């Protein structure tokens, strides 16, 4: 599933902006 | 009318923004109790004004870090933009100032947490959940953008719940006014627009695709473009094919097939209509959009009531140096 795809994603943490 | 709001919006914002307030307070009538967030040049904590009792949220940027970064005229704007502004749903700065080695923006303290957190924990809002929240940002841009500002970082950490359960924006780091358009390659991956990962130049529509990008993720606890490098994550959204969760309403995909258009003159927020394209879209069908501005509106969730709704950071001394560092860059803070 998505959801799953996202929860072992590197990116369900903060995210910082880029500067 | 909205039209004469606004009008009346911006002369209250026009002389702040030609006479910014400055230098009204000083660190040491601030008692600094706990870190409530972290960002590139420093961090925001909770703090306690002595004189009064009052808590607010202290955000500290280390001018020597703003420098690094390139990031001068970007804080500048930030604390220029926010103390003239004035809506239900930004956050307030109250005091700002500097020393020898940081800048100082004391704002509003918002105790509910960041709708990052309430997102993440309970995994997705149902439609009118999302829908409540969505509804104040859609009006706090139309706000935003009468003042020609653009906002240029929504995301859910960006986003405060206060003891009602409404939405302050904060963090301004981004927020610009400018007629016409702009290029700074800035926001947030998962948020920007295609225009802008594309460097074609841009202007206030990229807050209508974020708007977008938030709302999807609201409602699906996952963004619309994600991948574990932000590069993979610029090829999807501008490939801007979109999949929806099976559980959105068919109002709810209609209305995010036009907020996610990479076509600029079909995106909703910059047609002819402008915002009025978003709110009498379908999907806001049930929304009063007197009533969200006037707060009254039950809010679907309501914060336990004290920072236990904030992560816990580390922890560091605020060291002031001896000696003024980077004075002519920030003259105007
Ligand atoms: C780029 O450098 C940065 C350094 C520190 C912080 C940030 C991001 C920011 O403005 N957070 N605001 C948090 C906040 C909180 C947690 C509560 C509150 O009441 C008000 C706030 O602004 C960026």
């Amino acid at each position: 599933t998505t959801y799953a795809d996202f929860i072992a994603s590197g990116r369900t943490g903060r995210r910082n902006a880029i500067h | 009318s909205v039209k004469e709001f606004l009008a009346k919006a911006k002369e209250d914002f026009l002389k702040k923004w030609e006479s910014p307030a400055q230098n009204t307070a000083h660190l040491d009538q601030f008692e600094r109790i706990k870190t409530l967030g972290t960002g590139s040049f420093g961090r925001v904590m909770l703090v306690k004004h002595k004189e009064t009792g009052n808590h607010y949220a202290m955000k500290i940027l280390d001018k020597q870090k703003v420098v690094k970064l390139k990031q001068i005229e970007h804080t500048l704007n930030e604390k220029r933009i926010l103390q003239a502004v004035n809506f239900p749903f930004l956050v307030k700065l109250e005091f700002s100032f500097k020393d020898n080695s940081n800048l100082y923006m004391v704002m509003e303290y918002v105790p509910g947490g960041e709708m990052f957190s309430h997102l993440r924990r309970i995994g997705r809002f149902s439609e009118p959940h999302a829908r409540f929240y969505a509804a104040q940002i859609v009006l706090t841009f139309e706000y935003l953008h009468s003042l020609d500002l653009i906002y240029r970082d929504l995301k859910p950490e960006n986003l405060l719940i206060d003891q009602q359960g409404y939405i302050q924006v904060t963090d301004f780091g981004f927020a610009k006014r400018v007629k016409g358009r702009t290029w700074t390659l800035c926001g947030t991956p998962e948020y920007l627009a295609p225009e802008i990962i594309l460097s074609k130049g841009y202007n206030k529509a990229v807050d209508w695709w974020a708007l977008g990008v938030l709302i999807y993720e609201m409602a699906a606890g996952y963004p619309p473009f994600f991948a574990d490098q932000p590069i993979q994550i610029y090829e999807k959204i501008v490939s801007g094919k979109v999949r929806f969760p099976s559980h959105f309403s068919s109002d709810l995909k209609d209305l995010l097939r036009n907020l996610l258009q990479v076509d600029l003159t079909k995106r909703f927020g910059n047609l002819k209509n402008g915002v009025n394209d978003i709110k009498n879209h379908k999907w806001f069908a049930t929304t009063d959009w007197i009533a969200i501005y006037q707060r009254k509106v039950e809010a679907p969730f309501i914060p336990k009531f004290d920072t236990s709704n904030f992560d816990d950071y580390e922890e560091e001394e605020i060291r002031v140096s001896i000696n003024e560092k980077c004075g002519k860059e920030f003259s105007e803070f």
